[PDB]
């Protein structure tokens, strides 16, 4: 009566691939990476630059 | 010479205007029509009839006029800002 | 999700010489503007913080951290107190903004003196003058594929007479309703997750000083901007929805509100008013599919907001959300793994047919959902929605109840 | 000051550079801080608006709240009130020309709320209208510059607004006629190093700009003091004294 | 129920009640407020019958 | 009607293992939305009714 | 009868009564109220004469 089981829903358990069943999964796949966008600029038409 | 009974809370907001010791509230056309009708049969609008359909707004107007001596109340039929002295009589512009 | 239990990374650009630490403020925060004198005068010296009963002497600079729009550095233009009775963060921010409005506590930003800057971290025999450093954190979130299943278990004594007397099948009906119910339940689950995670709208920068802070009622003179009759009143809803779309843009940092999901009443109000910039108008609802029988998606708001209708609305509301062109910047992910794997069988004990459906989807939460926390917990965070990270915290969704319709 | 093992393993596992990421978030941070600094200098050195010649007699100085009938010229509902806001902007733009003598108001920088208000009004001369914010980029993700008002005012956005305001400014064709100068001297000079004890590399960025104030910005004095004045903004000479920028807090949006 | 204005009579639509006519005035704005009400229940049927 | 006393059938779609029962909720219903968690956690555990 | 606004004179139509002119303002709203009154009374002839 082999059971597939599942990770204990803990983030550490899924990250390590731990599974209460017989088979321990390789890893938690990949779904990309989210980086926070750089906030925008206001240009310099408001104030003269004059290098 | 009497004070208006308090109809619980939930009073409409009055915006304080320390620029001229005034304030501002948007009443509409029904409140002004009701006040004009009340001040035509010899009745009073500041405190009389504490169970009116829109007495809560009239009580708010009375409190606003007591707290601020130069209130600026805006109706909705014409959007005119009647002052405290103009609102004292209860007759706004026209009509019987 | 081709493979079960996917994961999503998230890079935090935080400063303070420690990529991971306690209370390290993120740099490129859409909510929190960067401390302008962090590389500047904030690196040469540490300014005294601004709090209750901090008598602001003339000419110096005080650091503060607002709950919204980040941290500020205020130059005291005149001596004044900060209303020592204000101890909570909200009241402290209110008092500081009051001082700002009066002009007593102005907001400035400057660089660093060249003498202090040219010698930093032990130069020319000096000491105790470190640089201001930065770094990236990179913490991950992990989701899990939850499952869902149903059974039919229809008798074989039934099908005979039911087909003989009604012409049905008793199998294409039960299987159809099972699959339809599973799909409907999954859809209702994701819709409730959108409403569950939606932030309380009309609270903060979208508030009018006199409004009710959470509901938009047409009977309030402040809420309708002193509107009259219906052409003027219903356009205040459009103005508020635009304000909350721009607030979503500020909080998320990805873009304006892309869609709204509303009740029948709010959608009907939207359709019955001229949404364009043209006087005040009203009439029968034409542009939007007000009913929820043909389809749910009911038109668009000037070609900007996709207006869906939530057919099971408790009291009333509209929820403005966000969904960028990419499938990643959504705010909540419904990632199916297996869809409706049908199973059949018949126990030899009774030979009565039995069938069932199984599916496994799992729901994930976009990192940077909170937009108010500069760092996650444990650096390996559960991606599934929960009390801690999803309830009333998704910056993407803002939900407002509309009253007085 | 990033580690070397961090670069070695992060390039292998994530595919980044571990140097262009840090250098990127350092140069971007410097530019963002400089931009916020010049914007804050503009706001802080801006004359308090709606005072003197632009003040309606029965109104507060420096505040334009939509709930004051005299403030909005006795407006009603929404279109009239926001059009009164537009009229106030025009009045301040002409006061800008009166004070500076260099030209009418040329740009405004406002909060998200004020820009959103401007985007939902028939800015031309025709009745009174409201609707969906159409003509302006109300949100600051794609860009901060949010359209133009009447083809005249380059309406920018102050995304990190504290409570609410709008500042009508000016900028002539010359970079000299500005009202305030962000005059860079060096621009993001990089610096590399490595402590020989541990060999872990350190990288940094150094800039030197300085901010100058335009003479005649006060424009209320026919002669300055000492014939040699400090050009950096300060409390004495750049606290609500520039005639090039006029700032008003808009309340009750 | 769903289509009721909170300050209304719950069963009638009289043009003399400003809450009922969305605070309208004269004739072009008061009658049009009925066109809203006739809409507010036309959708309501779609909620019930389906 | 050609013949008197006509009739019309109606097919409800109710869940709960019992097509007929005391208060068996109907699945497909315009007013009444489908229950949120019946095929999901509703089978793994039973939640307490709120009163 | 059926053409009587509950707040009118029942026999005359004066432009000065707000209920008679349905709350009209100035005269562009008021003469149109008179138009509505004559329209409403033209209908009742179809009710009575048939």
């Amino acid at each position: 009566a082999e059971i597939g089981g599942d990770h204990g829903y803990n983030a550490t358990n899924i990250a390590a691939g731990q599974t209460s069943g017989a088979v321990t999964q390789i890893g938690p796949a990949v779904m990309g990476m989210v980086r926070r966008a750089i906030p925008n600029l206001i240009a310099f038409d408001i104030c003269g630059v004059q290098p | 010479a009497k004070v208006a009974p308090e109809p619980e809370g939930e009073l409409p907001y009055v915006h304080p205007l320390p620029h001229r010791s005034s304030a501002y509230i948007w009443c509409g056309w029904w409140v002004m029509d009701e006040i004009q009708k009340m001040t035509e049969e010899g009745k009073d609008w500041k405190t009389d009839d504490p169970d009116s359909k829109y007495y809560l707004h009239r009580y708010t107007l009375q409190k606003m006029m007591k707290d601020y001596p130069e209130v600026d109340v805006q109706e909705s039929r014409n959007g005119y800002i009647i002052h405290k002295t103009a609102l004292e009589t209860g007759i706004i512009y026209t009509y019987p | 999700m081709n493979s079960p239990t996917g994961q999503v990374f998230a890079l935090r650009a935080v400063y303070g010489k420690d990529p991971v630490a306690a209370g390290a403020k993120e740099a490129f925060h859409p909510m929190y503007g960067p401390d302008a004198m962090f590389s500047g005068q904030g690196a040469a010296k540490k300014f005294p913080a601004l709090a209750a009963s901090t008598q602001t002497t003339v000419g110096d600079i005080y650091t503060h951290f607002f709950q919204e729009t980040g941290t500020v550095y205020l130059q005291a233009s005149v001596q004044v107190t900060i209303d020592a009775g204000a101890t909570d963060a909200a009241k402290l921010d209110a008092e500081i903004k009051k001082q700002m409005e009066a002009g007593a506590l102005v907001e400035i930003a400057e660089g660093m003196a060249t003498s202090i800057a040219e010698l930093q971290e032990g130069f020319n025999g000096s000491t105790d003058n470190p640089w201001n450093e930065m770094g990236f954190r990179i913490d991950k979130q992990v989701i899990e594929a939850k499952s869902r299943q149903l059974k039919a278990a229809y008798s074989i004594e039934l099908t005979q007479d039911l087909r003989a007397v009604h012409g049905m099948d008793a199998d294409a009906e039960l299987s159809g309703i099972l699959a339809t119910e599973i799909m409907l339940e999954i859809n209702r689950e994701v819709v409730d997750w959108i409403n569950y995670s939606a932030q309380v709208g009309k609270s903060g920068m979208t508030l009018t000083p006199g409004s009710k802070a959470g509901v938009f009622d047409f009977q309030d003179p402040i809420d309708i901007r002193g509107a009259r009759w219906a052409g003027e009143s219903f356009k205040a809803l459009l103005f508020q929805i635009d304000k909350e779309a721009v607030e979503i843009a500020r909080q998320t940092g990805r873009g304006e509100g892309n869609f709204i999901i509303a009740s029948r009443n709010v959608v009907n109000v939207l359709a019955s008013v001229d949404t364009g910039i043209s006087y005040a108008a009203q009439g029968l609802a034409t542009g939007f599919s007000t009913d929820t029988t043909k389809s749910v998606f009911a038109g668009v708001l000037g070609g900007k907001y996709r207006v869906y209708i939530d057919q099971y609305a408790k009291q009333d509301y509209f929820t403005v959300g966000y969904k960028g062109p990419n499938e990643m910047d959504a705010g909540i992910y419904y990632a199916p793994y297996v869809a409706l794997t049908p199973l059949r069988g018949s126990d030899p004990k009774n030979f009565q047919p039995v069938m069932g459906f199984k599916t496994r989807y799992g729901i994930g939460i976009n990192p940077f959902a909170e937009s108010a926390a500069q760092a996650p917990a444990s650096r390996i965070q559960s991606g599934m929605p929960s009390i801690l990270n999803s309830l009333g915290k998704n910056a993407y969704f803002r939900r407002v109840y509309v009253k007085g319709i």
